[PDB]
Protein backbone atom coordinates (compact mmCIF):
# COMPACT_ATOMS: atom_id res chain seq x y z
CA UNK A 1 0.00 0.00 0.00
CA UNK A 2 2.77 2.21 0.08
CA UNK A 3 5.83 0.18 -1.95
CA UNK A 4 4.78 -0.42 -5.58
CA UNK A 5 3.77 -3.53 -7.06
CA UNK A 6 6.09 -5.32 -8.81
CA UNK A 7 5.26 -8.68 -11.13
CA UNK A 8 6.15 -12.00 -10.37
CA UNK A 9 8.93 -14.52 -12.09
CA UNK A 10 5.66 -15.58 -13.76
CA UNK A 11 4.98 -12.57 -15.44
CA UNK A 12 7.35 -13.62 -18.50
CA UNK A 13 6.74 -10.72 -20.88
CA UNK A 14 10.81 -10.44 -21.65
CA UNK A 15 12.36 -13.87 -22.97
CA UNK B 1 16.36 -3.12 -29.38
CA UNK B 2 13.06 -5.28 -30.20
CA UNK B 3 14.16 -6.75 -26.78
CA UNK B 4 14.87 -3.97 -25.36
CA UNK B 5 11.80 -2.17 -26.51
CA UNK B 6 9.68 -4.66 -24.26
CA UNK B 7 12.03 -3.41 -21.19
CA UNK B 8 10.75 0.22 -21.75
CA UNK B 9 6.91 -1.28 -22.21
CA UNK B 10 7.24 -3.21 -18.93
CA UNK B 11 9.40 -0.70 -17.00
CA UNK B 12 6.28 1.86 -17.62
CA UNK B 13 3.43 -0.26 -17.52
CA UNK B 14 4.49 -1.26 -13.95
CA UNK B 15 5.21 2.20 -12.99
CA UNK B 16 2.09 4.09 -14.07
CA UNK B 17 0.41 1.01 -11.71
CA UNK B 18 -1.34 -0.01 -14.99
CA UNK B 19 0.22 -3.26 -14.17
CA UNK B 20 -1.41 -3.83 -10.75
CA UNK B 21 -4.66 -2.59 -11.78
CA UNK B 22 -4.78 -5.58 -14.68
CA UNK B 23 -3.89 -8.17 -12.57
CA UNK B 24 -5.98 -7.31 -9.93
CA UNK B 25 -8.94 -6.72 -12.14
CA UNK B 26 -8.28 -9.89 -14.36
CA UNK B 27 -8.00 -11.67 -10.63
CA UNK B 28 -11.58 -10.71 -9.93
CA UNK B 29 -13.07 -10.95 -13.21
CA UNK B 30 -11.74 -14.33 -13.67
CA UNK B 31 -12.58 -15.24 -9.86
CA UNK B 32 -16.35 -14.64 -10.41
CA UNK B 33 -16.71 -16.23 -13.82
CA UNK B 34 -15.40 -19.52 -11.56
CA UNK B 35 -12.42 -19.79 -14.30
CA UNK B 36 -10.34 -19.62 -11.38
CA UNK B 37 -11.48 -22.48 -9.87
CA UNK B 38 -12.18 -24.41 -13.10
CA UNK B 39 -8.54 -24.09 -13.21
CA UNK B 40 -7.92 -24.45 -9.95
CA UNK B 41 -9.44 -27.88 -9.97
CA UNK B 42 -7.85 -28.93 -13.17
CA UNK B 43 -4.24 -27.95 -11.97
CA UNK B 44 -5.13 -30.35 -8.73
CA UNK B 45 -6.50 -33.49 -10.54
CA UNK B 46 -3.52 -32.83 -12.84
CA UNK B 47 -1.11 -33.42 -10.20
CA UNK B 48 -2.41 -36.21 -8.36
CA UNK B 49 -2.29 -38.64 -11.70
CA UNK B 50 1.58 -38.11 -12.45
CA UNK B 51 3.96 -38.36 -9.10
CA UNK B 52 6.54 -36.08 -10.60
CA UNK B 53 4.50 -32.56 -11.36
CA UNK B 54 6.32 -30.03 -13.43
CA UNK B 55 4.79 -26.35 -14.07
CA UNK B 56 6.44 -26.11 -17.15
CA UNK B 57 4.83 -29.65 -17.69
CA UNK B 58 1.43 -29.16 -16.83
CA UNK B 59 1.59 -25.68 -18.33
CA UNK B 60 1.18 -27.84 -22.02
CA UNK B 61 -1.46 -29.57 -20.51
CA UNK B 62 -3.98 -26.58 -18.89
CA UNK B 63 -2.44 -23.26 -20.55
CA UNK B 64 -4.34 -24.44 -24.19
CA UNK B 65 -7.42 -25.28 -22.49
CA UNK B 66 -7.39 -22.25 -19.90
CA UNK B 67 -7.33 -19.12 -22.00
CA UNK B 68 -10.48 -20.16 -24.40
CA UNK B 69 -12.51 -20.98 -21.39
CA UNK B 70 -11.70 -16.89 -20.72
CA UNK B 71 -15.03 -15.34 -20.81
CA UNK B 72 -15.21 -12.88 -24.15
CA UNK B 73 -15.88 -10.18 -21.66
CA UNK B 74 -12.88 -10.52 -20.00
CA UNK B 75 -10.80 -11.06 -22.60
CA UNK B 76 -12.36 -8.19 -24.76
CA UNK B 77 -11.85 -6.45 -21.76
CA UNK B 78 -8.16 -6.60 -20.74
CA UNK B 79 -7.24 -6.95 -24.34
CA UNK B 80 -8.85 -3.49 -24.57
CA UNK B 81 -7.22 -1.67 -22.09
CA UNK B 82 -3.99 -3.12 -22.67
CA UNK B 83 -4.01 -1.91 -25.86
CA UNK B 84 -5.41 1.67 -24.96
CA UNK B 85 -2.21 1.92 -22.93
CA UNK B 86 0.25 0.98 -25.63
CA UNK B 87 -1.65 3.58 -27.69
CA UNK B 88 -0.65 6.24 -25.50
CA UNK B 89 2.80 5.43 -24.88
CA UNK B 90 4.03 4.00 -28.39
CA UNK B 91 5.13 7.24 -30.31
CA UNK B 92 4.26 8.32 -33.56
CA UNK C 1 2.99 -0.89 -39.48
CA UNK C 2 2.60 0.66 -35.84
CA UNK C 3 -0.95 -0.48 -35.88
CA UNK C 4 1.06 -4.50 -36.04
CA UNK C 5 3.11 -3.39 -33.37
CA UNK C 6 0.97 -2.60 -31.10
CA UNK C 7 -1.09 -5.80 -31.64
CA UNK C 8 1.99 -8.40 -31.05
CA UNK C 9 2.85 -6.37 -28.23
CA UNK C 10 -0.48 -6.69 -26.94
CA UNK C 11 -0.88 -10.05 -27.15
CA UNK C 12 1.71 -10.74 -25.36
CA UNK C 13 1.05 -8.96 -22.11
CA UNK C 14 -2.06 -10.37 -22.10
CA UNK C 15 -0.12 -13.75 -22.36
CA UNK C 16 2.49 -12.60 -19.58
CA UNK C 17 -0.68 -11.70 -17.20
CA UNK C 18 -1.98 -15.13 -17.79
CA UNK C 19 0.76 -16.79 -17.80
CA UNK C 20 1.52 -15.34 -14.42
CA UNK C 21 -1.74 -15.90 -13.31
CA UNK C 22 -1.42 -19.75 -14.01
CA UNK C 23 1.25 -19.89 -12.12
CA UNK C 24 0.24 -18.35 -8.78
CA UNK C 25 -2.81 -21.16 -9.12
CA UNK C 26 0.34 -23.66 -10.14
CA UNK C 27 2.18 -22.48 -6.55
CA UNK C 28 -0.93 -21.66 -4.84
CA UNK C 29 -2.07 -25.40 -5.38
CA UNK C 30 0.68 -27.23 -3.99
CA UNK C 31 0.02 -25.37 -0.69
CA UNK D 1 9.28 2.03 -32.86
CA UNK D 2 9.98 4.41 -30.11
CA UNK D 3 8.48 4.88 -26.77
CA UNK D 4 7.84 8.28 -25.27
CA UNK D 5 6.10 8.06 -22.10
CA UNK E 1 1.42 -17.72 6.02
CA UNK E 2 1.76 -18.03 2.25
CA UNK E 3 5.01 -18.25 -0.13
CA UNK E 4 7.25 -15.78 -0.77
CA UNK E 5 7.57 -15.93 -4.69
CA UNK E 6 10.28 -13.89 -6.65
CA UNK E 7 10.03 -10.81 -8.57
CA UNK E 8 9.83 -10.74 -12.29
CA UNK E 9 13.59 -9.38 -11.50
CA UNK E 10 14.91 -13.27 -10.49
CA UNK E 11 15.61 -14.36 -13.67
CA UNK E 12 16.80 -18.08 -13.57
CA UNK E 13 15.44 -19.28 -16.76
CA UNK E 14 16.22 -17.01 -19.54
CA UNK F 1 30.69 -33.86 -14.66
CA UNK F 2 28.22 -33.56 -12.26
CA UNK F 3 30.10 -31.30 -10.24
CA UNK F 4 30.47 -29.03 -13.39
CA UNK F 5 26.76 -29.01 -13.22
CA UNK F 6 26.00 -27.57 -10.30
CA UNK F 7 29.28 -25.49 -10.88
CA UNK F 8 27.09 -23.91 -13.34
CA UNK F 9 23.53 -23.89 -11.52
CA UNK F 10 24.81 -22.05 -8.97
CA UNK F 11 26.97 -19.20 -10.76
CA UNK F 12 23.11 -18.83 -12.42
CA UNK F 13 21.26 -18.85 -9.18
CA UNK F 14 23.64 -16.51 -7.86
CA UNK F 15 23.77 -14.12 -10.75
CA UNK F 16 19.36 -14.23 -10.59
CA UNK F 17 19.67 -13.58 -6.77
CA UNK F 18 21.46 -10.14 -7.72
CA UNK F 19 20.06 -9.66 -10.99
CA UNK F 20 16.73 -9.38 -8.94
CA UNK F 21 18.69 -7.50 -6.15
CA UNK F 22 19.50 -4.33 -9.10
CA UNK F 23 16.10 -4.85 -10.59
CA UNK F 24 14.80 -3.77 -7.08
CA UNK F 25 17.10 -1.38 -6.54
CA UNK F 26 16.68 0.41 -10.14
CA UNK F 27 12.64 0.89 -9.77
CA UNK F 28 13.13 1.66 -6.25
CA UNK F 29 15.19 4.20 -7.39
CA UNK F 30 12.78 6.01 -9.75
CA UNK F 31 10.60 6.67 -6.76
CA UNK G 1 14.97 -31.25 -20.13
CA UNK G 2 17.94 -28.58 -19.30
CA UNK G 3 15.36 -26.01 -19.12
CA UNK G 4 13.04 -28.23 -17.39
CA UNK G 5 15.54 -29.02 -14.90
CA UNK G 6 15.98 -25.40 -14.20
CA UNK G 7 12.04 -24.89 -13.54
CA UNK G 8 12.34 -28.37 -11.51
CA UNK G 9 15.22 -26.58 -9.14
CA UNK G 10 13.47 -22.62 -8.81
CA UNK G 11 10.15 -24.77 -8.18
CA UNK G 12 11.92 -26.56 -4.85
CA UNK G 13 13.74 -23.57 -4.42
CA UNK G 14 10.95 -21.44 -4.04
CA UNK G 15 8.52 -24.28 -2.08
CA UNK G 16 11.32 -25.39 0.22
CA UNK G 17 11.92 -21.49 1.86
CA UNK G 18 15.12 -21.23 0.36
CA UNK G 19 14.28 -18.34 -1.91
CA UNK G 20 12.54 -16.70 0.58
CA UNK G 21 15.88 -17.10 3.03
CA UNK G 22 18.49 -16.45 0.92
CA UNK G 23 16.94 -13.17 -0.58
CA UNK G 24 16.69 -11.71 2.77
CA UNK G 25 19.98 -12.85 3.78
CA UNK G 26 21.15 -11.33 0.92
CA UNK G 27 19.68 -8.08 1.28
CA UNK G 28 20.37 -7.69 5.00
CA UNK G 29 24.18 -8.33 4.68
CA UNK G 30 24.05 -5.99 1.00
CA UNK G 31 23.00 -3.06 3.10
CA UNK G 32 24.52 -3.37 6.14
CA UNK G 33 27.94 -3.26 3.54
CA UNK G 34 26.74 -0.24 2.34
CA UNK G 35 26.45 -1.87 -1.41
CA UNK G 36 22.74 -0.46 -1.55
CA UNK G 37 24.14 2.86 -1.26
CA UNK G 38 26.55 2.42 -4.03
CA UNK G 39 24.96 0.63 -6.76
CA UNK G 40 21.74 2.84 -5.44
CA UNK G 41 23.99 6.42 -6.22
CA UNK G 42 25.50 4.17 -9.17
CA UNK G 43 22.27 3.87 -11.05
CA UNK G 44 20.94 7.15 -10.57
CA UNK G 45 24.23 8.44 -12.20
CA UNK G 46 23.92 6.37 -14.54
CA UNK G 47 20.22 7.03 -15.48
CA UNK G 48 21.37 10.97 -15.21
CA UNK G 49 23.97 10.91 -18.46
CA UNK G 50 21.19 8.77 -20.49
CA UNK G 51 17.82 10.45 -21.42
CA UNK G 52 16.68 7.66 -21.96
CA UNK G 53 16.47 5.35 -18.86
CA UNK G 54 15.81 1.36 -19.20
CA UNK G 55 16.87 -0.82 -16.53
CA UNK G 56 18.25 -3.57 -19.43
CA UNK G 57 20.21 -0.75 -20.96
CA UNK G 58 22.52 0.32 -17.30
CA UNK G 59 22.59 -2.90 -16.77
CA UNK G 60 25.09 -3.42 -18.81
CA UNK G 61 27.36 -0.90 -17.49
CA UNK G 62 26.05 -1.34 -13.42
CA UNK G 63 25.96 -5.05 -12.89
CA UNK G 64 29.49 -6.35 -13.57
CA UNK G 65 30.66 -3.68 -11.10
CA UNK G 66 28.24 -4.61 -8.78
CA UNK G 67 28.83 -7.70 -8.65
CA UNK G 68 32.67 -6.73 -7.34
CA UNK G 69 31.11 -4.79 -4.58
CA UNK G 70 29.84 -7.37 -3.64
CA UNK G 71 31.73 -8.40 0.13
CA UNK G 72 33.92 -11.24 -0.28
CA UNK G 73 32.75 -12.52 2.61
CA UNK G 74 28.59 -12.67 1.52
CA UNK G 75 29.59 -13.61 -2.24
CA UNK G 76 30.78 -16.81 -0.74
CA UNK G 77 28.70 -17.29 1.81
CA UNK G 78 25.29 -17.32 -0.16
CA UNK G 79 27.46 -19.03 -3.56
CA UNK G 80 28.34 -21.65 -0.26
CA UNK G 81 24.27 -21.88 0.64
CA UNK G 82 23.42 -22.22 -2.81
CA UNK G 83 25.59 -24.90 -3.67
CA UNK G 84 24.78 -26.69 -0.23
CA UNK G 85 21.24 -26.60 -1.39
CA UNK G 86 21.57 -27.99 -4.82
CA UNK G 87 24.11 -31.05 -3.70
CA UNK G 88 21.12 -32.02 -1.73
CA UNK G 89 18.59 -31.93 -4.63
CA UNK G 90 20.45 -32.82 -7.27
CA UNK G 91 20.62 -36.64 -7.42
CA UNK G 92 23.64 -39.01 -7.91
CA UNK H 1 21.38 -37.84 -17.04
CA UNK H 2 20.51 -35.80 -14.19
CA UNK H 3 18.18 -36.37 -11.64
CA UNK H 4 15.63 -34.29 -9.06
CA UNK H 5 15.28 -35.11 -5.19
CA UNK H 6 12.74 -33.47 -3.40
Amino acid sequence: KESIVLPTVGFDFIK
Amino acid sequence: DTAQLKSQIQQYLVESGNYELISNELKARLLQEGWVDKVKDLTKSEMNINESTNFTQILSTVEPKALEMVSDSTRETVLKQIREFLEEIVDT
Amino acid sequence: SRKDFIDTMTRELYDAFLHERLYLIYMDSRA
